[PDB]
């Protein structure tokens, strides 16, 4: 099981620009993929959760609509659009996936935005 | 003056309703207007001679002491699990040879009791009845298969039934049925029982199938009526080809055997001769 | 929940036992996990459900504590052990971290 | 115990969330977790699903003195202390509950009253075919969901928001089902004396596969058909070759006929797979007539009207096979 | 063991005179006889399967050369005026 | 709460490839712990008990994914077993007869080689 996410990001202020988490090993539509965020100075931070199947997600109350969870079966790539971009986006964005449990055992190298 | 309290008054803890006593005990018979709704109608089967249908049987009476004054509402939809704390008619069906109840994520019961004590009861049923079928000419035949909703344990001054005036039967949309076509007339006439025990209630719905003949003349007669064309061409031949002429005349002959034979696939075994059994006897001839 | 590194940096020499405290905000008392984020890779998983290990993890990592606080622990302090550690309760729905351990 | 035997007190489950208010809101979903095969003889399929439900229920609000992480995954045996909405499959010939170790049930209680069951079901639903155009059909099998017991003015359901239907790998025998429409949450039958009953469906969309057919049926009998035709270059003379070679042709399609028809319903009416077994047994009639043909010409040069018929039939008959598979397939 | 023993008695219409057309065409019609019905029932107790199984590209070369033995001697007849 | 469970299957057969299922049954044992049955009373590790007393404990409800079709045995009594060991160790023992459907794949049926499952897996309780 592995997760392969795109490349680094570089958008300006107002636009919005979609992550993409290309799950090579398992079917997209078998466990939840999770979405993290890393912004340097502060730490880690969960923005939600969506089971690439039956397009089911749970935001965090905090990024609820700065976030869309998304889900393509015909690649197996589960995406996520990032709308309204300002500077406080400055960060690394992943892509967990728990399958025991509610943590983060399976990661993806990180795609890196600056606004 | 609550939901819970009512429930609490009409039936339960606080009632005094007795569940044990029919409806006017020691007064005149709990007459019980029902009606039935088929949902899958089919699966007619001629080797167990029985039919399986699936429809709601509702039933209709009046328990006097079912009669609110608290809620203005005409009728009052109850719960689908205190329709077993009430008085119900204990009616069966005399034919129906295997039935079950629906228990699908609740038990599939209706209640609504009037605000005068008139009780309805929606239960849906799927029977297997048995109706005896007449084969006397199988494939172009007319079936009669009845369903007969009698009571049991009360005579008929204790229990009388009745069917719905307007509408006792009633049929879903686009019912269809593979080899049948159920004709739109039924009958609705006083079945009675008299037992050993007394006058016993029953009524029942007559059903008329007439059997669409394109499955026994696609399967039954083209073959057959193929293979007996067959051997006319041996006729034909010249009368020296002894071999060639006399084979053609015993695997016709013979494959007229395995027709007649492979024409009781679920016809029952019956004394008497069908229709279908006397064109291949005939084509055989 | 709010967990809570109260250290965003320790001092530590190789082959020493140093404890990391993750106070958490409400009562999970077994929802803990321990990751590790050497500098620019993902954080990989160490300890779940405060006590147990990840598949392929070297066991000088131990985790400890229950209900609020809660402690990471390594015995043997190697060189690959400087790095960042989080904390994470998987106990709620908004899964925070907790900052961060240097 | 006092989070959940606190809200049970003074609960009804005999009396629905908003007894005189509003109707119930009951938002179904449905995760298919096996899809048996469409039974042809008895015009049903067995299913294997976990029925989801979820309502508002005012009584069930959580107090604030409970954290929790977001639900109270409760004792799946407590559901019998609930109300539950009374849906019933209007197509299932005989549906099962399943308890294999204990009874397959969720309770989730959301902070505000809201409801989650999820049971898990085996349903045998009633879907009639289609058969015209047999081995190249395609049928649309319904699962409508229905109240029983509650009227529209009680009693409401409606389809999940999101994916309804939650099927993931099924991969039926001879079938197969990508996309559908989960159509039709104006369903709500009407019943005359009692009312307006809720409905909603998923008709899937089932075709079949003809690889099957193409070597069990249309292969084996096309040969059969070329095998009749081997009697036109044998030497007429031969009466007792080239007649029980074309009694063989009929023999043997006539067979295929009931042996086909054993496994299928009683349609009363042509399907696809019967044209090509109805045309095929007269092209090997229609060449064992072409012998009596040529036999009463000896009875009198016939070698011609075999000619004419060794390069007349596979024309006669390949015509056949574009008309045959340009319309049905 | 049986469909085996159908294609290997086909074969033998070749030791048998080029006259007796009805011996050979007789014999090459008695065995695509049993290989149609030794093929049916193979799949008796089989799902109804789209691909092709290993039995099934058995009993199909079985009864194509079951088929070509009946096959030669119609293009004996034609040679052998 | 974590159960180590392990199965002994007493037969398999009727491994039809038309209905594409196969039967067994087994005897679904599984332990786990729970802190308030330790007792102090006896002096026994383990101790046996009746199985009409299994109605009164917490029990997990696994299921089997792909059971399709199932039932305990009723036979003269419940088929179940119970020791509760004086920690609180749970041993839970029940006779099930399962008709599990495996699919096959037939791409050489004759000589074709079968790999068909068993998931017992938890409903109404989540990975936590
Ligand atoms: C419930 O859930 C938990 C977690 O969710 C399940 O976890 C099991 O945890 C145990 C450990 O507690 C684990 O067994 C380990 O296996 C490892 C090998 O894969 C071992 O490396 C490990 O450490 C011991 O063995 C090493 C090698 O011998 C030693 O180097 C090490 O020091 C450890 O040895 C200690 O213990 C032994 C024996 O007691 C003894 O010599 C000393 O006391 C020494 O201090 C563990 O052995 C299991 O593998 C985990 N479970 C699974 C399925 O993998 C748990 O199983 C679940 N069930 C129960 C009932 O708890
Ligand atoms: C169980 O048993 C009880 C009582 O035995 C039954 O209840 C009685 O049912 C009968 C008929 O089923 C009722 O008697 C008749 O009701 C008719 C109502 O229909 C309308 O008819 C016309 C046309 O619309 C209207 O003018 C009329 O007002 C009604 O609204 C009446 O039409 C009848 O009265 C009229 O017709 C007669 C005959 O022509 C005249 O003599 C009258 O003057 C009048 O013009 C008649 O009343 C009866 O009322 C019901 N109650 C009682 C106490 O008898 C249950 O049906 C039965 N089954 C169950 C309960 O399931
Ligand atoms: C479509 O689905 C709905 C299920 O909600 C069904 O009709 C809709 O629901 C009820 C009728 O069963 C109607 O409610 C009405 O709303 C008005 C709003 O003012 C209210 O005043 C009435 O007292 C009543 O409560 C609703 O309007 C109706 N929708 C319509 C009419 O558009 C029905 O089963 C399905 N099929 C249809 C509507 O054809
Ligand atoms: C099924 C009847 C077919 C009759 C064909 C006519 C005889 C062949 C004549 C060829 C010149
Ligand atoms: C039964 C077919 C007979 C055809 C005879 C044709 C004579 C010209
Ligand atoms: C309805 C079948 C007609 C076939 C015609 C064959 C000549
Ligand atoms: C199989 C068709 C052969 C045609 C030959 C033309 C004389
Ligand atoms: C299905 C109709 C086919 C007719 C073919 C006539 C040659
Ligand atoms: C198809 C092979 C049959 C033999 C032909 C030889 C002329
Ligand atoms: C009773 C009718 C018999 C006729 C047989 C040909
Ligand atoms: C009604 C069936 C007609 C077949 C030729
Ligand atoms: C494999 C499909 C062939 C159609 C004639
Ligand atoms: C399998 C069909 C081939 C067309 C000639």
């Amino acid at each position: 099981v592995q997760l392969q996410q795109s490349g680094a990001e570089l958008m300006k202020p107002g636009a919005a620009v979609k992550i993409s988490c290309k799950a090579t090993g398992h079917t997209i539509s078998r466990y939840w993929i999770d979405w993290l965020k890393q912004r340097p100075g502060h730490g880690l931070e969960w923005i939600g959760e969506i089971l690439p199947g039956s397009g089911s997600t749970n935001y965090n109350e905090k990024f609820k609509g700065k976030a869309t969870f998304t889900a393509e079966k015909s690649s197996n790539t589960a995406y996520m659009q990032l709308s309204s971009l300002t500077s406080e986006d400055s960060a690394v964005y992943y892509c967990a996936m728990g399958v025991r449990g509610n943590y983060f055992d399976y990661w993806g190298q990180g795609t890196t935005l600056t606004v | 003056m609550s939901p819970s309290d009512f429930l609490d008054k009409l039936m339960g803890r606080t009632s005094g309703y007795d569940a044990r006593i029919r409806p006017n005990f020691k007064g005149p018979p709990v007459n019980v207007s029902c009606n039935i709704f088929i949902n899958s109608f089919g699966s007619i089967a001629e080797t167990t001679m029985d039919y399986r249908v699936n429809i709601f049987l509702r039933q209709q009476w009046n328990d006097p002491r079912l009669a609110y004054n608290e809620y203005p509402d005409d009728s009052l939809d109850l719960d689908p699990s205190m329709l077993d704390s009430i008085w119900k008619p204990d009616l069966f069906f005399a034919n129906e040879k295997g039935a079950h109840f629906h228990e699908i994520t609740t038990d599939n019961k209706l209640l609504r009791i009037s605000r005068n004590g008139n009780v309805l009861y929606s239960i849906r049923i799927t029977l297997t009845l048995a109706c005896p079928m007449d084969l006397k000419n199988f494939p172009m035949d007319v079936q009669t298969c009845i369903m007969q909703l009698e009571s049991f344990g009360y005579t008929m001054n204790d229990l009388i039934f009745e069917w719905q005036e307007q509408g006792a039967v009633q049929v879903a949309d686009g019912l269809t049925l593979p080899q049948f076509i159920l004709k739109e007339e039924k009958d609705l006439r006083y079945c009675t029982k008299h037992y050993n025990t007394g006058k016993f209630t029953c009524i029942e719905a007559r059903f008329h199938l007439e059997r669409q003949m394109g499955y026994y003349l696609i399967q039954m007669y083209i073959p057959s009526l193929l293979i007996v064309i067959l051997s006319w061409i041996s006729f034909w031949i010249n009368m020296d080809a002894a071999p060639a002429r006399v084979g053609l005349g015993i695997t016709t002959v013979l494959t007229m055997t395995t027709q007649s034979s492979g024409s009781r696939a679920s016809l029952p075994k019956v004394s008497y001769v069908k229709a279908i059994d006397i064109w291949m006897a005939v084509c055989l001839l | 929940i709010v967990m809570t590194q109260s250290h965003k940096f320790m001092s530590t020499s190789v082959g020493d036992r140093v404890s990391i405290t993750c106070k958490a905000s409400q009562d999970v008392s077994t929802a803990v996990a321990w990751y590790q984020q050497k500098p620019g890779q993902s954080p990989k998983l160490l300890i779940y459900w405060a006590s147990t290990r990840h598949t392929g993890v070297p066991g000088r990592f131990t985790g400890s504590g229950s209900g609020t606080d809660y402690t990471l622990t390594i015995s043997s302090v190697q060189a690959e052990d400087l790095s960042l550690y989080y904390c994470q309760q998987h106990y709620s729905t908004p899964r925070t971290f907790g900052g961060g351990t240097k | 115990s006092n989070i959940l035997n606190r809200l049970l007190v003074s609960y009804d489950p005999r009396i629905r969330p908003n007894f005189k208010g509003i109707p119930v809101d009951v938002v179904v979903n449905i995760f298919i977790n096996s899809f048996g095969s469409i039974q042809e003889t008895t015009m049903d399929y067995r299913v294997n699903i976990f029925l989801r439900q979820k309502w508002n229920d005012p009584r069930l609000k959580l107090p604030s003195d409970f954290r929790g992480s977001d639900a109270l995954t409760v004792d799946p045996t407590m559901y019998k202390c609930l109300w539950k909405p009374d849906l019933f499959f209007a197509n299932e010939k005989s549906a099962n509950f399943h308890d294999v170790t204990q009874e397959n049930i969720l309770l989730f209680i959301f902070r505000d009253g809201d409801v989650l069951v999820s049971m898990r079901l085996s349903i045998t639903l009633s879907c009639p075919l289609d058969l015209t155009l047999f081995p190249m059909d395609t049928q649309r099998c319904k699962m409508q969901l229905e109240s029983f017991g509650y009227t529209t003015d009680d009693l409401r359901f409606i389809w999940q928001s999101g994916d309804p239907v939650q099927l993931e790998k099924i991969a039926l025998p001879q079938f197969d089902i990508k996309k559908e429409d989960i159509e039709y949450g104006n369903c709500t039958k009407y019943y005359k004396g009692t009312g307006y009953y809720t409905c909603v469906e998923v008709i899937f969309t089932l075709r079949r596969q003809v690889g099957f057919y193409m070597m069990g049926v249309y292969a084996p009998t096309l040969l059969i058909v070329v095998l009749s035709w081997l009697s036109f270059w044998i030497n007429p003379d031969a009466s007792a070759a080239r007649v029980p070679l074309g009694i063989f042709s009929v023999l043997s399609l006539a067979s295929e006929c009931t042996t086909l028809a054993a496994e299928l319903p009683k349609v009363s009416y042509v399907k696809a797979l019967d044209v090509w077994l109805i045309a095929c047994l007269l092209f090997g009639f229609a060449s064992l007539v072409e012998y009596a043909v040529v036999q009463v010409m000896l009875n009198n040069a016939a070698k011609r009207i075999d000619l004419y018929a060794r390069a007349l039939f596979p024309f006669c008959f390949l015509f056949f096979n574009v008309i045959y598979w340009s319309i049905y397939l | 063991i049986p469909s085996l023993l159908i294609v290997i008695l086909s074969w033998i219409s070749f030791w048998i005179n080029m006259d007796a057309a009805p011996a050979r065409v007789g014999l090459g019609i008695t065995t695509v006889l049993t290989m149609t019905t030794q093929s049916s029932g193979s799949r008796a107790s089989l799902p109804k399967v789209s691909y092709v199984k290993a039995i099934d590209i058995w009993m199909a070369v079985c009864l194509l050369f079951v088929f070509s033995a009946l096959l030669e001697y119609a293009a004996v007849n034609f040679v052998s005026r």
